[PDB]
C-alpha cells in the first residue's frame, strides 16, 4: 500500500495548494497567508503616495509662517509650506523632505540617500567563526578585542579613566595568517552594526565615485550608533601618493584621501572603530597609516612553534585522528608556515586516509600530507615574498 | 456607398481615440501576462488582449499597447533583427566565388574547411575526426581574406 | 598558434601574374573597356600589387 | 510497517488539514474565496505594472522606490508582496496610479549569467581521457567526490578541498579534464577566461568577479572554472583603461572571493594555467587554492593512448603504424596528437579515400607538427 499512501499524500497537498494558493512566485507574490486585503484597499485610498524631494533653503525661517524650497528630484523645484500634522523643528535644509502630490506639502521627513551598493554592506547574517576557531596569535586577539569590543561592551571602565579608547586597527601580515580570519571572528562576537567592504569594491568607472561612496558609508556609519567598520584587502584603494607625470591613480588617491578625511579630519567622525586587513603593508599612505587613523597596527606573525602546534590542535579537532597525534612533532616539522598551510595539511591527512579507503587517520598519513603541502608546494607560497612586503 | 459614407462618419469619430503605444516584448509571464519595453522610457507587465495568443508575442518583438491601462491588443511588424542592424553598420561588401579571383586553391580550402562540416556533417563522421571549427588567413592587407571569408 | 585550435591556415600571398590579370578582368567587367584592351601588359606593368 | 506507518501519519494529518480548509473556505461568506481573493488582487494591482527600483526599504509598508524617469516615489508596500527577496537594487512592481510596491521581479537571469553557465555537458568524459590517473583522481577527489559521497568527508571530519589548479604547458588535458569534470557533475559548471575577466571602465573588473562569484552562489552547488587565468596577468591590453594596477584591483578582488570575509556556499573553483610562475602567491595560497597539479607532457605510453583515443573512431590502413609518431621524440603533446589525427583525416578526404594512410599520417606530422 505503499505507493497508494505516497500517491494519496501528493494529492492531498495538491487538494491543500489548489484550495489555499499554489504558485504566486514569477510576480513575485507572497502565499496568501498574509494577505490583508481589507487593510491594503484603506493603505491605497488613505495614504497618499509622497514624492522624495530634499528641502533646499528655508524662506523666513523665523516663527512666521515660513516657506520651504523643495527640490523634487529630476522633476522641478517649488515653493511650498509644511503640514499640520508636521512640526517645523522635524525638518532642516537638508533632510529629504518626502512631500506629496497636489500642492506638495503633506511633509514626511526622510533619512539621508544612500546608495544600495553601501548599504548592502551591513553584516546581516554574522559569520561561524569563533574567537575559539583562532589559534597561535593570543596577543594579537588581545589587542583587537580591546579596541573592537570593550569599549563596545563596557564604556564604563574607560569614561572612568577618562581615556579615549583607540578606535582604528591595521591587522597586517602575509597571505594566511587569520587576518580575515580574525575579521570574521569580531564581526560574529561583535553586538553592533559591522560594515564590511572590500578595497576593491571602491573602485568605480567615474571620477568621484569611489570617494562618493566612502562618505555614504561612512554617514551611514555616523546615522548608526556603535559601528565597525572593516575595510579588507585595503591595499587596493589605500597606496602611497605619487606625483607621476600621467595622473595614475588620481581617482584612488582621492577616495583614499576621502576616507582619510573622514578618519581624522575637520570633523567627530563619531563612534566608529575601523579594521584594515592587509598582507601588503607598505603600500599603504603614510597619512593612511598615521596613529591617528589606524591608532593599533596588529602584526599577524607566521605562528611560532606553540601557535602551530595549537592550529594542528584546532583544525584536527573534529577528525577521526589516532591515539598518538604528536602535532607538536607536526609543528616542528613544518616551520615558518602559515594557518592555510596547517589546514591544508590536515585536510590532505584526511584525503590520505579517505582515498586509502581509512576511516582512521594516522601520523603516517599527517606526515604525507606534510610532504605535500609543505615540501611538494613549497614553490607556489607566498611567504618568501610576503615576508618582506 | 452608403457603407463608404458611414465608414468615413464613424472615421471622424473613431480617429479622435488615444494613439496606442509601441513597446517591445521583453519577456512572457503566466496568467497572460508580457513584460513590454514601452519606447522611449518604462518598463511595465501589460495583460494580454482576449484576441491574441500569447505564445505569439515571443520575444523580442514589437507590439501595440492600448493608451490607458496598457494591453496589448495587436503584434505589430517585428523589429529590424539586430545581429541585421549590426551587419548593416558593419557593411561588409557582399562577394561572391566569380568576384573572387586568383587563389583557387585557397577557395578549395576554405571550401573544405567551412562548407563541407556544415553541410555534409557526415564525411568526418565517418572518417573519425572531429569538424573544423577554426580557419585563419595569412595575407598582405586587401589581398582578399575578407573577400573570400564573406563569398564562402 | 598551439596546434590544436585553428584548424585550418590559409596563405594568401601577393597576386601572382595570373592571379592579377584574373582580378584586374573581374574589376575590369563593370567599365566601358574599349575594344581590344591588353589587361595582361597592365597586370605585367604593375608587380607586387594587391588585389 | 515503520516507514508505511509514518506516511500513514502524515497522510491522515494532510486529511484533517483538508477537512479544515474546506470548513473554513465554506462558511467564508461568498467572500476571500482563494480565487476571490486572487481577482481582488488583480483589481488592486492595476492593469499595467510599471518596474522599477527599490533604492531602499525603511520599515514594513513602507519602501522608496525609483521609477524609470528617475522619480524618487516614497510609498507603501501592500501585504500582496512577500516583503522578502527585496534588497535595494532590485525590481519591483508598482501600481500605474499610486506606485504601490505590489510585486517583485527579476525572475529573468541576465546575459552574463547566460553566457557563463553551461547549459550542455561537453561529450568528452573521464574515459576519453588518457594517461592522466593521478590527476584525475585528484581533481575528482576535490570537485566530484564531496558531492557524490559526502558521507566520506563528513565522516572524517574534513571539509573538501575549495580549488584546484591544473597548471601544465601549452596542451596537456587541462581544460579536458574541466570539460569531464562539468560532463560528470551535477553542479552548475561556470566557465570564464582570463582575457575575459580583463575589462574596459576602472572597476569593470572587479564588478565582473563579483557578479561571477555571486552567479556561482546563487546557482550553488556549482563549480567555477577560470581557465587561462595567467591571462589577467601576462598580456596587457590598451582597452583596460587603468592598466597593470586596474589589474591588481581584480587579481584583489578575486583573492577576496576565493577567500574574504563573506562565507561561501557550495562553490567549488577550478583554475587551468600553463604559466603558474606569474601568478600572485597570494592567489595560490592554500586556504583560496590547494591542489596545485601539474601536467607533465605525455609519456610513451601516455602517447600511445592518446593516438588510440583520438584513432578509434578512424579507419586507419592495415599499412598504418601508430608507432611511428609516438618514436618522433619530441615535446609532444595530446593537442599535437589530436591535430595530426585530425589534419590526417582532412588530407584524407581530400585526397577522396574514407581510409587513413601513413602518407597521410606523415604529411600530417609535417603540417602540424612542423617538427
Ligand atoms: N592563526 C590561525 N588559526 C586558525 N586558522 C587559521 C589561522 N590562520 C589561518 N587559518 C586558516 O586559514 C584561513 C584563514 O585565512 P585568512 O582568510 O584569515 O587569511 P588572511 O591573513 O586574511 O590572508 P590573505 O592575505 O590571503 O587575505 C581559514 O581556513 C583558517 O582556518
Ligand atoms: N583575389 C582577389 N580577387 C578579386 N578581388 C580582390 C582579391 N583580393 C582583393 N580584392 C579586392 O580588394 C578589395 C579589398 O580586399 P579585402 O577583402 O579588404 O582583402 P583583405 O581582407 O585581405 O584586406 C576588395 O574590394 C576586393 O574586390
Ligand atoms: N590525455 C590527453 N592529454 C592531453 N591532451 C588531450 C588528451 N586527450 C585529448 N586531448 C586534447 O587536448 C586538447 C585540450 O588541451 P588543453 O587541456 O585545453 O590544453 P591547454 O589548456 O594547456 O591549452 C583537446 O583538444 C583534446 O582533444
Ligand atoms: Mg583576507
Ligand atoms: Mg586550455
Amino acid at each position: 500500500q505503499i505507493k497508494q499512501v505516497e500517491d494519496d499524500i501528493q494529492q492531498l497537498l495538491k487538494k491543500i495548494n489548489e484550495l489555499t494558493g499554489i504558485k504566486e512566485s514569477d510576480t513575485g507574490l507572497a502565499p496568501p497567508a498574509l494577505w490583508d486585503l481589507a487593510a491594503d484597499k484603506q493603505t491605497l485610498q488613505s495614504e497618499q503616495p509622497l514624492q522624495v524631494a530634499r528641502c533646499t533653503k528655508i524662506i523666513n525661517a523665523d516663527s512666521e509662517d515660513p516657506k520651504y524650497i523643495i527640490n523634487v528630484k529630476q522633476f522641478a523645484k517649488f515653493v511650498v509650506d509644511l503640514s499640520d500634522q508636521v512640526a517645523p523643528t522635524d525638518i532642516e535644509e537638508g533632510m529629504r523632505v518626502g512631500v506629496d502630490r497636489n500642492k506638495y506639502q503633506i511633509h514626511i521627513p526622510l533619512p539621508p540617500k544612500i546608495d544600495p551598493t553601501v548599504t548592502m554592506m551591513q553584516v546581516e547574517e554574522k559569520p561561524d567563526v569563533t574567537y575559539s576557531d583562532v589559534g597561535g596569535c593570543k596577543e594579537q586577539i588581545e589587542k583587537l578585542r580591546e579596541v573592537v569590543e570593550t569599549p563596545l561592551l563596557h564604556p564604563e571602565r574607560f569614561v572612568n579613566l577618562g581615556i579615549e579608547p583607540p578606535k582604528g586597527v591595521l591587522l597586517f601580515g602575509p597571505p594566511g595568517t587569520g587576518k580575515t580570519l580574525c575579521a570574521r571572528a569580531v564581526a560574529n562576537r561583535t553586538d553592533a552594526c559591522f560594515i564590511r567592504v572590500i578595497g576593491s569594491e571602491l573602485v568605480q568607472k567615474y571620477v568621484g565615485e569611489g570617494a562618493r561612496m566612502v562618505r555614504e558609508l561612512f554617514e551611514m556609519a555616523r546615522t548608526k550608533k556603535a559601528c565597525l567598520i572593516f575595510f579588507d584587502e585595503i591595499d587596493a584603494i589605500g597606496g602611497a601618493r605619487f606625483d607621476d607625470g600621467a595622473g595614475g591613480d588620481n581617482e584612488v588617491q582621492r577616495t583614499m584621501l576621502e576616507l582619510i578625511n573622514q578618519l581624522d579630519g575637520f570633523d567627530p567622525r563619531g563612534n566608529i572603530k575601523v579594521l584594515m586587513a592587509t598582507n601588503r603593508p607598505d603600500t599603504l599612505d603614510p597619512a593612511l597609516m598615521r596613529p591617528g587613523r589606524l591608532d593599533r597596527k596588529i602584526e599577524f606573525s607566521l605562528p611560532d612553534l606553540e601557535g602551530r602546534t595549537h592550529i594542528f590542535k584546532i583544525h584536527a579537532r573534529s577528525m577521526s585522528v589516532e591515539r598518538d597525534i604528536r602535532f607538536e612533532l607536526l609543528a616542528r616539522l613544518c616551520p615558518n608556515s602559515t594557518g592555510a598551510e596547517i589546514r591544508s595539511v590536515c585536510t590532505e591527512a584526511g584525503m590520505f586516509a579517505i582515498r586509502a579507503r581509512r576511516k582512521i587517520a594516522t601520523e603516517k598519513d599527517f606526515l604525507e600530507a606534510v610532504n605535500k603541502v609543505i615540501k611538494s608546494y613549497a614553490k607556489f607560497s607566498a611567504t618568501p615574498r610576503y615576508m618582506t612586503y | 456607398l452608403n457603407a463608404k459614407v458611414r465608414l468615413l462618419r464613424e472615421e471622424l469619430q473613431l480617429l479622435q481615440e488615444q494613439g496606442s503605444y509601441v513597446g517591445e516584448v521583453v519577456r512572457a509571464m503566466d496568467k497572460k501576462k508580457v513584460l513590454v519595453k514601452v519606447h522611449p522610457e518604462g518598463k511595465f507587465v501589460v495583460d494580454v488582449d482576449k484576441n491574441i495568443d500569447i505564445n505569439d508575442v515571443t520575444p523580442n518583438c514589437r507590439v501595440a499597447l492600448r493608451n490607458d491601462s496598457y494591453t496589448l491588443h495587436k503584434i505589430l511588424p517585428n523589429k529590424v533583427d539586430p545581429l541585421v542592424s549590426l551587419m548593416m553598420v558593419e557593411k561588409v561588401p557582399d562577394s561572391t566565388y566569380e568576384m573572387i579571383g586568383g587563389l583557387d586553391k585557397q577557395i578549395k580550402e576554405i571550401k573544405e574547411v567551412i562548407e563541407l562540416p556544415v553541410k555534409h556533417p557526415e564525411l568526418f563522421e565517418a572518417l573519425g575526426i572531429a569538424q573544423p571549427k577554426g580557419v585563419l588567413l595569412y595575407g598582405p592587407p586587401g589581398t582578399g581574406k575578407t573577400l573570400l571569408a564573406r563569398a564562402v | 598558434l598551439r596546434p590544436g585550435r585553428i584548424d585550418r591556415k590559409i596563405e594568401f600571398p601577393p597576386p601572382n601574374e595570373e592571379a592579377r590579370l584574373d582580378i584586374l578582368k573581374i574589376h575590369s567587367r563593370k567599365m566601358n573597356l574599349t575594344r581590344g584592351i591588353n589587361l595582361r601588359k597592365i597586370a605585367e606593368l604593375m608587380p607586387g600589387a594587391s588585389g | 510497517r515503520l516507514k508505511l506507518l509514518k506516511l500513514e501519519r502524515i497522510k491522515d494529518y494532510l486529511l484533517m488539514e483538508e477537512e479544515f480548509i474546506r470548513n473554513q473556505e465554506q462558511m467564508k461568506p461568498l467572500e476571500e474565496k482563494q480565487e476571490e481573493e486572487r481577482s481582488k488582487v488583480d483589481d488592486l494591482r492595476g492593469t499595467p505594472m510599471s518596474v522599477g527600483t527599490l533604492e531602499e526599504i525603511i520599515d514594513d509598508n513602507h519602501a522608496i522606490v525609483s521609477t524609470s524617469v528617475g522619480s524618487e516615489h516614497y510609498v507603501s508596500i501592500l501585504s500582496f508582496v512577500d516583503k522578502d527577496l527585496l534588497e535595494p537594487g532590485c525590481s519591483v512592481l508598482l501600481n500605474h496610479k499610486v506606485h504601490a510596491v505590489i510585486g517583485v521581479l527579476m525572475d529573468d537571469t541576465d546575459p552574463l549569467v547566460t553566457v557563463m553557465k553551461v547549459e550542455k555537458a561537453p561529450q568528452e568524459t573521464y574515459a576519453d581521457i588518457g594517461g592522466l590517473d593521478n590527476q584525475i583522481q585528484e581533481i575528482k577527489e576535490s570537485v566530484e567526490l564531496p558531492l557524490t559521497h559526502p558521507e566520506y568527508y563528513e565522516e572524517m571530519g574534513i571539509k573538501p578541498p575549495k580549488g584546484v589548479i591544473l597548471y601544465g604547458p601549452p596542451g596537456t588535458g587541462k581544460t579536458l579534464l574541466a570539460k569531464a569534470v562539468a560532463n560528470q557533475t551535477s553542479a552548475t559548471f561556470l566557465r570564464v577566461v582570463g582575457s575575459e575577466l580583463i575589462q574596459k571602465y576602472l572597476g569593470d573588473g572587479p564588478k565582473l568577479v563579483r557578479e561571477l562569484f555571486r552567479v556561482a552562489e546563487e546557482h550553488a552547488p556549482s563549480i567555477v572554472f577560470i581557465d587561462e587565468i595567467d591571462a589577467i596577468g601576462t598580456k596587457r591590453y590598451d582597452s583596460n583603461s587603468g592598466g597593470e594596477r586596474e589589474i591588481q584591483r581584480t587579481m584583489l578582488e578575486l583573492l577576496n572571493q576565493l577567500d574574504g570575509f563573506d562565507s561561501r556556499g557550495d562553490v567549488k573553483v577550478i583554475m587551468a594555467t600553463n604559466r603558474i610562475e606569474t601568478l600572485d602567491p597570494a592567489l595560490i595560497r592554500p586556504g583560496r587554492i590547494d591542489r596545485k597539479i601539474e601536467f607533465p607532457l605525455p609519456d610513451e605510453k601516455t602517447k600511445k593512448r592518446i593516438f588510440q583515443i583520438h584513432t578509434s573512431r578512424m579507419t586507419l590502413a592495415d599499412d598504418v603504424t601508430l608507432d611511428d609518431l609516438i618514436m618522433a621524440k619530441d615535446d609532444l603533446s595530446g593537442a599535437d596528437i589530436k591535430a595530426i589525427c585530425t589534419e590526417a583525416g582532412l588530407m584524407a578526404l581530400r585526397e577522396r579515400r574514407m581510409k587513413v594512410t601513413n602518407e597521410d599520417f606523415k604529411k600530417s606530422k609535417e603540417n602540424v607538427l612542423y617538427k
